[PDB]
């Protein structure tokens, strides 16, 4: 036909995006409230015999380890770690009391919650000699066979996680909110578990909120009148509150009506760029239920800062023993080639401008660059950092939703090659990786659909079923995420032209029931 | 015999009430002679006390009576401290119980006067002479009673030349800032005051009165391209209140729109013989409207709406639903001269009731002040919801033909 | 159904329970033979208050809230004289009137208090203007020394 | 003369702030370090307070709750028979170990009615159901006290905690229903959020964060809408404005993300009108006095046409008090009008209060008394035969503070005529208080004698004047109290504990001898 067709799915294909690759394939648990057990039984005992496996020379090499590697992630919260050697020996003897304090054991809750994100990224042979695999297998006893690749660095991560939040709910931060929930967090939830528990870790994150804001603090800048404590007391606090707030936007959706990212407003050296790429990320996106489309003069305001973005790091220059720099710069380049193509998207597909596909596909180079370098030698850890299982879910849905109505070159080798890179990722990530496997072998299928049945149109208006297949799924998405039916069953007491049977060939063979549990 | 020796340690609540009861009218015298004067030693007072009463009063340059009054008198009722009093008082309510107070441009000062119900001036007042005593006596240190905003500019009755004589003034010293409303009443006054209005960053309420000059500037209508005469959108998102006074019927053409006007709150509608309210769009907020002695009543067109979605006849409708009943709230008001009708608890309950509300609700489109004053000539039967019969944000003081008024 | 309350010195008045019903802050005591205190006005006052109060219980007493039957409405015939008696008496009476919060007597009082006003001559004008120290002396020197020459 | 007027009722609404609603509520701080962790012991205690409950004790327990306290479930839950046929599914219920989710929130529920129905409950009756020893053989600190004693106040205590030691065990944090907000506002009339405020404060952001991710704005049905939604609508608005107005009343800077976005006369905020009447005009009432009070902390004063507002809206509320129908042997229904009679009451008198401090408007003293002299008047015609109960809502708790902390503190600088009559007598009913609120009650009998020995320092020490203000042993103590709550409830200290190692750290003799022998540093408990 005529090129019509383009703008009647791509602003509805947003509307697609974020009801699909962000919500229902990330944080909706669907739950059904007669089927969960109390706590006392097979949720207390079992964690303190997750803790044995733990004795002292493996948790200090795991510190030894946890120096030299990291230093975008621990700095959030610590600085240098030698309060952490100290707390963990009186840790250590802290093990022989009986009625312990409020504030040993939120010292035992934060080391927990650093063994918990620090074995998050072992490479496997490591954490070969400093665990053994035989130790495990009598009680969840699936097999007894299978290694650390396999299973263990997602259970076990997931319980020592559990561990953690059992000795939070055991000293009952709610009546004590000290600051170390917030710190608590910003570490643990690093790691998968806000994908693993949405429900927990959204009204902990707001727990966390009662913990900080609190405190009534605005003033943030360094001083002259006071005690150095203050100064540096300060520097740390500063810093929790942006990485926080980020922190908070890369969990924010509709099952969190508490946010603290509404109140930042839009415009050592490297953490404090880490905040400026998210504020400038966040007005990318806020536009579903706000049908305006954006006026063109925000798009090239951003698209000049970040060549300053690239300007300065440019003048870093890393060492070479420091992994450390390594993992700082590959979050650089890699937030930075992330909010540069997703705005290029915007251009794309509200102004289909020229050499934006050019710029696009030079633009999906730089990620998989970045990946192909980090794979041969001691390099392999940081893909395992959970932004990457955003963009990579943002990338593979739009390239294949651009290839299933339009027909580009060269563009079809980007996706094979990008579809084996989704099958060549770390197993850390596991169910979720199988669901968008599943989703894009969906696309694919209905990319077969859409070449083997042709439109038909009476007046002006589409009939072809593919378009029906992803009205239902919105509206589908919409009716499970529905929560006044969780409020009926609250109450509880009160009881809760072809187009005719030519959807139920797909939805009956591929539901979209096949996301939630 | 009076004295303000005392009443200035009255209670000032009293002190209120009592101005309260003395609206403009301070002084009370008001009702082939080739104007000779028959005044001792005047020549020189029509000079300098009578140049300017003359235009504003023209009515009483004849004057069978009364010519010897306002020379004298306003030698000094602008220093009483009794109507000096008054504009202490109503400083410190920032103006609500008598403002009247707009802005006139005689005898090279700019005299901020103040007019009557009659528009007879009767005080006047310059910008620092102003706000050295009248202010600061009431507002001892603090900065938010030291803002001025409620002074309105008012051109009816300035002849034209006065008018763009008193734009010029504001732009080289900053008072546009102090400037409140602006009251209307093609015309060559009004679209020099529209496209001098560029930047005042004060503006509140709007008063237009008649017909031909509502229909070209305050509906939109669906045009939307005027090369000239900008009503510019940057201060466009400032405006709380619609004043309109006297029409004959307000949608002659087709429609009475407000598509833009996003931010308006309050509409005052005045003695205006045709309403028809499914004309206006009712943008997307707005909590009060109101109507002052209005002679025709379509009244939203939705009874029989309800008639229809609850599938009865409108004699069923009322021979059985309507019991009259009066339990004991609503011998609290008087209200006499209505009959209140209500609907009914037992035959319709739980269950296609709450959806009436919903039809009613729909159509109500988010306002709750209505404030109907006298009233005559009603067609379709008035309809109340229980969440605005009850806590009395209706009210029909003076109601003298209005029956089968009804509350659901 | 006669109900009592007690006056500034204290004195005891029986009026009935629907006369007594215009003073609705006695109306918030009536929750519940029942005696209440107006420690603020004297005997006389509210002899003239309950007189006012019996003979217009015969009648209609508009809306209250409208600006239409406030700002513009007849005295009385009655109560022109009945409330002309003197001009300290009435500011005693209208603070009676705030207390008991019969607003309909208190406006009643403020038409003769207004009808002193509308109608003072301007001679007093001439003398009683700067009773209070308002404007300092070298303007009010001044004002007569822009008008020097009309009288 | 007197200039200190001007000058010192301002600073009495910085004070009347700064003490009488959070440094007697809403501070409880202790040190961390101390403070024992529950690993057990807070376990296995209430196993023994579950079967010390018995079954017939339950439902004569519910027979109390329907026949007489009918104002205060009724936003909650409506109906009762329900909860008949829920405690019958209990007394079945108990013997599984695997117990779900669901009847385990029906269990936080019904013991939130438990609680608040042993709050209220009368000793005359309570004496003769339970016994008191079985409590005495678990814990020995005394041997021989009756309930009234202060074993109410315990069990009302250990009721609450492991209620939410079982919402503990449900994990709650995962599984956000309605239920959970419905426990709050059963449990919000029991005086636990004074016992414990950070517990509640956390909880009832949790409490937020249930009800506001559930995205419903509009309260009136629709039309293209089902019958059982449409009436899980409005009781769904019921429960919303019970919260807000149980939300007000725990208000304060100890939580700060608070649901309050309304209006009511203001001539983000959001709504305004989606319900009609039956109980909507508890919250009318509230609103009106949040208007009231958000100015103890401002520093800026009140227009007039505001509070000539408010009370215009209180001549219309006087009659709405009496427009509810009348039920003439219906003893919840008088329970009801009490409520109505002391809100009223009790912002009106804040109002004329206000009033006196910044405009001393005409009879704006003696009003102020004649609206204590009726609420001493309903406190004792609620004193004589078959109706004692209705004085433990804890908000007679507030009132009372506010009224005899202003009183106390008129009496200190000026000695009007009939206002010791009412001081004495309101200070003789303040000991003839119902008695369990155990050490509130005491510590504001504590300082009410305070200022009453601060009444002796006025006049016997002379002043000392600077030229245009007087210098006086008082107006520097009552500044530093402010000060010392100042220092007490700025968390920043706990931030210098919470991280790093290093620690922070004739006037006078008159001024640090009454600190010492009357410190205020008492209310930490």
């Amino acid at each position: 036909s005529s090129k019509e067709y383009l703008p009647d799915l791509l602003l509805f294909w947003q509307n697609y995006e974020y009801w699909i690759t962000n919500i229902g394939l990330y944080k909706t648990k669907q739950r059904d409230l007669t089927r969960t057990p109390a706590n006392l039984d097979t949720d207390t005992e079992e964690c303190m015999f997750w803790m044995n496996y733990l004795q002292k020379d493996q948790s200090f090499q795991l510190m030894n380890f946890a120096m030299e590697n990291l230093g975008a992630l621990y700095f959030g919260s610590i600085g240098d770690i030698s309060e952490l050697y100290l707390r963990v020996e009186q840790y250590w003897d802290r093990r022989a009391d009986k009625n312990h304090s409020v504030d040993g054991k939120y010292w035992d809750a934060l080391i927990w919650s650093v063994f918990t994100m620090c074995i998050y990224y072992m490479p496997v042979e490591k954490l070969a000699e400093i665990f053994s695999v035989y130790p495990l297998h009598e009680y969840l006893g699936s097999n007894k066979r299978l290694n650390w690749e396999d299973g263990m660095q997602l259970v076990m991560c997931q319980n020592f996680a559990r561990c953690s939040l059992f000795q939070l709910k055991q000293c009952d931060f709610m009546a004590h909110p000290d600051i170390r929930l917030v710190q608590a967090y910003l570490i643990l939830a690093t790691t998968t578990f806000p994908y693993d528990e949405p429900l927990l870790a959204n009204s902990l994150l707001t727990q966390c909120i009662h913990t900080f804001k609190n405190f009534h603090v605005d003033d943030f800048r360094p001083l002259l009148n006071d005690d150095p404590v203050e100064s540096i007391a300060k520097v740390t606090l500063g810093r929790i509150f942006y990485r926080l707030c980020g922190c908070d936007y890369l969990q924010s959706g509709p099952r969190k009506p508490i946010a603290l990212h509404t109140e930042v407003s839009s415009l050592n050296s490297t953490e404090v760029l880490y905040w400026k790429i998210i504020s400038l990320d966040r007005d990318l996106d806020q536009y579903l239920n706000k049908s305006s489309k954006p006026p063109l003069k925000t798009l090239d305001a951003i698209r000049r800062e970040l060549d300053i973005f690239q300007y300065k790091v440019d003048s870093l220059e890393e060492d070479f023993r420091s992994n450390n720099s390594r993992f700082q710069k590959f979050i650089a380049l890699f937030q930075i080639s992330t909010v540069s193509w997703k705005l290029f998207k915007m251009y794309l597909i509200y102004y289909d401008t020229a050499d934006s596909l050019l710029k696009v596909i030079h633009y999906s180079k730089v990620i998989i660059s970045l990946i192909v370098n980090n794979f041969h030698a001691k390099s392999e850890f940081f893909n395992r950092h959970p932004m990457v299982m955003q963009t990579i879910t943002r990338v593979v849905s739009f390239i294949s939703f651009y290839q299933i109505f339009v027909e580009s070159a060269a563009v079809k080798q980007l996706l094979v090659d990008l579809t084996e890179l989704t099958a060549n990722l770390p197993t850390i990530f596991g169910s979720k990786l199988d669901k968008l496997v599943y989703l894009t072998e969906r696309l694919s299928k209905l990319k077969l659909l859409w070449d083997k049945v042709q439109l038909l149109d009476s007046g002006d208006s589409f009939y072809h079923p593919v378009f029906k297949i992803l009205q239902n799924d919105i509206k589908i998405i919409e009716l499970k995420n529905d929560e006044m039916f969780s409020l009926i069953k609250g109450l509880g007491s009160l009881v809760p032209s072809d187009f005719r049977t030519i959807v139920e060939e797909f939805q009956s063979e591929y539901n979209i029931s096949d996301i939630l549990s | 015999s009076f004295n303000p020796v005392r009443f200035l340690e009255l209670p000032i609540d009293i002190r209120k009430e009592v101005y309260f009861h003395l609206d403009g009218n301070f002084c009370g015298a008001h009702p082939g002679k080739p104007s000779y004067k028959r005044s001792k030693r005047s020549k020189k007072l029509l000079r300098y006390m009578y140049p300017v009463f003359a235009t504003y009063l023209n009515i009483f340059e004849y004057s069978p009576q009364l010519i010897e009054k306002w020379l004298e008198y306003a030698f000094w009722l602008r220093y009483d401290c009794l109507v000096l009093d008054c504009f202490k008082v109503n400083h410190l309510y920032d103006g609500t119980l008598i403002d009247a107070l707009e802005w006139t441009y005689l005898d090279n000062e700019l005299r901020l006067a103040y007019f009557n119900k009659a528009s007879m001036l009767e005080v006047w007042y310059t910008f620092k002479e102003y706000k050295k005593w009248v202010i600061d006596s009431v507002a001892f240190d603090e900065l938010d009673l030291l803002n001025v905003s409620n002074i309105q500019f008012n051109i009816d009755n300035l002849t034209p030349q006065l008018v763009d004589k008193c734009l010029s003034i504001l732009e080289q010293k900053d008072l546009f800032a102090t400037i409140g409303e602006v009251q209307f009443g093609t015309s060559i006054s009004v679209i020099r005051t529209i496209r001098s209005m560029e930047s005042m960053k004060s503006l509140r309420k709007i008063t237009v009165r008649g017909e031909k000059l509502y229909e070209l500037l305050i509906n939109f209508h669906g045009f939307r391209d005027n090369p000239g005469k900008t009503i510019s959108y940057i201060v466009k998102r400032r405006i709380n209140e619609i004043r309109l006074s006297r029409m004959n019927q307000i949608s002659r053409t087709g429609l009475a729109d407000f598509t833009r006007w996003d931010n308006l709150q309050k509409l005052v509608l005045s003695r205006v013989a045709y309403i028809d309210l499914n004309s206006i769009v009712f943008p997307k907020n707005f909590k009060s409207l109101t109507m002052k002695r209005v002679s025709k009543i379509k009244w939203w067109n939705i009874e029989e709406n309800i008639l229809k979605e609850l599938k009865v006849d409108k004699r069923t409708f009322k021979s059985l639903y309507i019991k009259e009943d009066d339990s004991k709230f609503t011998k609290f008001f008087n209200l006499r001269h209505t009959r209140i009708k209500e609907l009914d608890k037992s035959e319709i309950n739980q269950i296609t009731y709450l959806r009436c509300q919903a039809i009613v609700w729909l159509s109500f489109r988010t306002l709750n002040h209505i404030k109907l004053q006298n009233v005559s000539e009603v067609f379709n039967n008035i309809i109340v919801p229980r969440a605005l019969f009850d806590s009395k944000r209706v009210e029909i003081y003076r109601c003298e033909k209005i029956s089968q008024v009804l509350v659901i | 159904s006669n109900v009592v309350l007690v006056s500034g010195e204290g004195e005891r008045f029986t009026v009935d329970k629907k006369i007594a019903e215009r003073s609705l802050l006695l109306k918030n005591y009536l929750n519940d033979e029942i005696v209440m205190p107006v420690p603020n006005v004297r005997s006389s006052v509210l002899q003239k208050v309950i007189e006012w109060a019996e003979h217009h219980r015969d009648s209609n007493f508009p809306d209250e809230d409208d600006d239409d039957s406030r700002k513009s409405a007849p005295v009385d015939s009655w109560d022109r004289e009945f409330l002309k008696v003197d001009q300290e008496m009435l500011y005693e009476i209208i603070l009676a009137a705030n207390y008991l919060n019969i607003k309909p007597l208190l406006d009643a009082g403020c038409k003769v208090v207004a009808e002193m006003i509308r109608g003072r001559s301007p001679e007093e004008i001439r003398r009683t203007f700067n009773i209070v120290n308002d404007f300092t002396p070298e303007e009010e020197a001044a004002i007569r020394r822009e008008n020097e020459w009309a009288e």
